[PDB]
RNA sequence: GCGGGGGCGGUGGGGUAAGCCUCCGCUCCGAGACGGGAACAACCGAGACCGGGGUUAAGGCCCCCAAGUGCGGGCUUAGUGUCAAUCUAAAAGGGCGUCCCCCGCCCAAGACAGCCGAGGCGGGGGGCCCCGAAGAUGUACAGGGACUAAGCCCGCCGCCGAGACCCCGGCCCGCGGGCCGUUGGCCCGCGUGGGGUAGGGGGGCGCGGCCGUGGGGCAGAAGCCGGGCCGUGAGGUCCGGUGGACCCGCGGCCGACGAAGAUCCCGGCGG
RNA sequence: AGGAUGCCCCCUCCCGAAGGAAACCCCGGUGACGGGGGAGUACGAGGGAGGGGGUCCAGGGUCUGCCCUUACGUCUAGAAA
């Protein structure tokens, strides 16, 4: 069963594993939350899950935009594979870049930081089959919806950006909807 | 014959970059560090100097309760030794409190007696003989609001009115 | 979103007053109302409140706007919400 | 002739005395009161429209006249020159100059660059302050929108914002 | 030394303008450490003997990054914008796009749209935003992440934050006083004493020799390799190994007297 | 050749500069927070004393983490250039 719990960010333990169920929250408001937490906690490791249900406030054509911007315009006239920028589109691999934005660069302890950190689609059926998973909401980083306002998911940026990509896993998805279903 | 109102005058700005005028009247003034105070008489040439000073410094009118406070906590003697009570007694005054009230309410001309002061036997000298005749205070507690800006604007140069004793206070 | 109406119960969520309980007696506008979570029941003085700084509760009395202390004590009788109110969250 | 904008500000002081100023312009407009000038006449006009400049700076003669023509010419087509009364109120005094390399024009001309860069004369600007009253119009208050357009008009050859003010006479 | 420079002010005078030329005044860099400004001599703060404690200045407090996802009201939908200058910007003009202020008129419910029944029309102005708004290696550039507030306006509360200010310990300096047979040494007192290029002044270390004086050495001198201790330092001294005959402490005096550099000289030796 | 009468840990005691809290109670503010008491208190650089436990401590080579940091000499207003 999961239990939904809101994390107190003074009682953060020091060791072990937090679970963070991503949906609803503001990408950028959680990328500090988490890169903040990495940095306090050096032992502490974080899984987000639900990456996919992150929210970009704003205008659906101006962050699609900004997202074909980012992986068309950006790259290196130079040898690509070993000097140019390599730019993620799937949306946890998007949320981990986000956090490393965060992070400190460079250094030992931002790479450490990174490596502490994993980041999922949906709810994994390994998580999902434990005992007791613990999920988590961090209210500050949570979007407070209000009437009239735009703001678009990593979800529908991904099928924006990679149409095929986001079909495959929607796809498996669907295909594994009744075992997940049944754990 | 006229007894002017008594000032403290603190200097909030520093030494380096401030123009020439206002540090050679700081200097005059005897406020040759950040964070000196001093306690003046507010005579016309005194308010012409200070004055000139304004946009360096804050000043007000300073409580004999706030002036016996400093003396005991920042107050000096020559050689950098503390100022004591025994000391005051010594020379005749019976209590800090006292000669504040004197200074304040106008029975003594000067807090710190003249270079060309001599002491005789027997009298109360009209000063604390020996006295330094400034005061170096602390950094003002949970600080300022604006070194850069009139008081009147929301800043801390300037005129202060009787908010400089608060101000010394937090800086005792 | 947030329902405050004159008569509900709230808690004090900021200030010196935080979790203890109080009635919403009058509206001043869109953002401030007026509570007496009176001082002789919960220790909340009379006064305007932020909507920001209550939470409501899900109980209510009914009266009048702007009701007297005297009154907020009669419906609270009748509501027996004496022991809840004088209890402080957190 | 070079953009107003190299002439537009006021960098130093007026250079208005023509017996030291060597070839100094002529001032070419030809006339600064329009309409009916006759202040007998001009009993009958109450409405007082006034084209008042918002900046400070300098504005050529050039420009001046531009809005002058086109001003003048909006007021006779559409109010009649017996319904009006038009005045330029600024005079160019100022002589602005030039330094360039030319003709004969003096031996200290014909040095390059920055070398005896005090230049010769160019044109006249006249040198307003804010505030200052441009154009000054005394019209019947029927005609209060064509002489509202007519200041427009005047207002988009001048080199400076302006603003009109309307009151009574 | 007689090459100055930066910021601000004289609409300084000139010039289209210039990180442009030439004057006047304060301050700062040159010759000034340090905090902030994303870097950055002169912009803001501030003036640094050494070590430690504390408090503040500028500025900041979502993360990078110490300190607030701080508080009240309002505006913006453009990712506009993201807290002065260097520093990467923007004009005339257009817009009830949106929020608001004022004024003239009509409506006495027979006003604006074509009997209906409650407001309507016109003008001026203010705030933010939109168009005007086009470049060359690589992303909504002006720190990056990103943010719909973490933007902007009117106010507010606390906190973080320098070598600055306060305190303690140590050191040194200037000046005055005192004691000692003294080309000198020691002690005490006072200082809103403690940055510094060129340059001026005062003291000391080292190298070769000479005049004295006192010594070490085949039970191991000089030199060489590594190491401990002393001294702010120049440097001194000692230990272990190697080596095989000279060397050193102290006072005085004298010099062919101190190297990191000269497209340095000579030699050796590298990639 | 240095200390080992050392060093480190823990505990306890004493003194202690500038500075200096917290819960909780009371007054005020929409509020972030301010004020009276708690309290110049607990604490606080450092200075003394003692108890137990352990073996090296200083010093050196190399490497890692965090913080800081723009080769040298020179002319120059201006040198990492
Ligand atoms: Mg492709
Ligand atoms: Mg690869
Ligand atoms: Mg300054
Ligand atoms: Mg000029
Ligand atoms: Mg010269
Ligand atoms: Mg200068
Ligand atoms: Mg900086
Ligand atoms: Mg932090
Ligand atoms: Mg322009
Ligand atoms: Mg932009
Ligand atoms: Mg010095
Ligand atoms: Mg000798
Ligand atoms: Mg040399
Ligand atoms: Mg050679
Ligand atoms: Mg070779
Ligand atoms: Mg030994
Ligand atoms: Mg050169
Ligand atoms: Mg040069
Ligand atoms: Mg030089
Ligand atoms: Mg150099």
């Amino acid at each position: 069963m999961i239990v939904k719990k809101v994390l107190d960010l003074s009682q953060i333990p020091e060791k072990g594993e937090i679970v963070i169920d991503a949906e609803g929250h503001i990408m950028g408001r959680l990328a500090s939350y988490v890169a903040k937490i990495l940095l306090s906690k050096p032992e502490l490791r974080v899984v987000v899950v639900n990456a996919e249900k992150l929210v970009v406030t704003g205008d659906r054509k101006m962050v699609v935009e900004w997202f074909m911007r980012k992986i068309s315009e950006w790259r290196t006239h130079y040898n690509p594979e070993k000097a140019g920028p390599k730019i993620p589109r799937r949306p946890d691999r998007v949320f981990k870049r986000v956090v490393r934005g965060m992070l400190p660069k460079k250094v030992e302890s931002g790479r450490d930081a990174l490596k502490r950190l994993r980041v999922y689609m949906s709810i994994p059926l390994d998580f999902i089959q434990r005992r007791r998973l613990v999920l988590y909401e961090v209210p500050a980083a949570k979007l407070r919806v209000r009437p009239l306002m735009q703001f678009v998911t990593l979800e529908e940026v991904w099928r924006s950006i990679d149409p095929a990509a986001w079909e495959k896993w929607n796809k498996a998805k669907e295909v594994w909807a009744k075992k997940i279903k049944q754990a | 014959k006229t007894v002017y109102p008594r000032y403290a005058v603190i200097r909030l700005r520093g030494i380096p970059t401030t123009p020439g005028d206002i540090a050679a009247t700081l200097d005059l003034l005897r406020l040759r560090r950040k964070f000196t105070m001093v306690v003046v008489v507010g005579s016309p040439s005194v308010m012409g100097m200070i004055e000139r000073v304004n946009d360096w410094v804050t000043w007000g009118e300073i409580d004999a309760d706030t002036l016996a406070e400093v003396l005991r906590k920042r107050g000096r003697i020559v050689g950098d030794k503390p100022l004591t009570l025994e000391y005051l007694q010594k020379w005749g005054w019976n209590s800090f409190e006292e000669v504040a009230l004197a200074y304040i309410s106008g029975e003594i001309e000067t807090l710190a007696c003249k270079k060309d002061f001599k002491a005789r036997e027997g009298q109360r000298p009209p000063c604390i003989p020996y006295l330094k005749p400034f005061f170096r205070l602390h950094p003002p507690r949970g600080g300022l609001n604006s070194v850069k800006l009139h008081f009147s604007v929301g800043g801390d140069l300037g005129y202060r009115g009787p908010l400089i004793n608060d101000l010394i206070k937090r800086m005792l | 979103v947030k329902v405050i109406d004159v008569g509900r119960v709230v808690v004090k969520v900021l200030g010196r007053e935080a979790g203890r309980k109080a009635v919403v007696v009058d509206i001043v506008d869109e953002n401030y109302v007026v509570i007496t979570g009176p001082k002789s029941l919960s220790g909340v003085r009379r006064r305007r409140v932020n909507i920001n700084h209550i939470e409501p509760t899900d109980k209510k009395i009914e009266i009048k706007k702007g009701a007297s202390d005297e009154e907020v004590l009669k419906a609270l009788e009748a509501a027996g919400l004496v022991e809840y109110m004088k209890e402080r969250v957190k | 002739a070079r953009p107003a904008r190299c002439y537009r500000r006021i960098k130093g002081p007026p250079y208005t005395r023509e017996e030291y100023i060597h070839g100094a312009p002529m001032i070419q407009i030809p006339k600064f009161d329009m309409g009916t000038t006759s202040a007998a006449a001009r009993a009958a006009f109450t409405m007082v429209a006034k084209l008042v400049a918002e900046e400070r700076g300098q504005i050529r003669m050039q420009a001046l006249e531009a809005a002058r023509q086109i001003s003048s010419k909006y007021l006779t087509k559409y109010v009649g020159d017996a319904n009006y009364y038009l005045r330029l109120n600024v005079v160019p005094h100022h002589v602005l100059r030039e330094n360039r390399m030319l003709a004969m024009a003096g031996a200290d001309r014909l040095q390059e660059g920055m070398r005896l860069a005090f230049g010769s004369p160019a044109g006249r600007a006249a040198r307003v302050e804010p505030g200052q009253v441009i154009f000054y119009v005394e019209f019947k208050p029927e005609h209060l929108a064509h002489v509202k357009e007519a200041l427009r008009r005047a207002a988009s050859k001048l080199p400076i914002p302006t603003r009109i003010v309307v009151e009574p006479k």
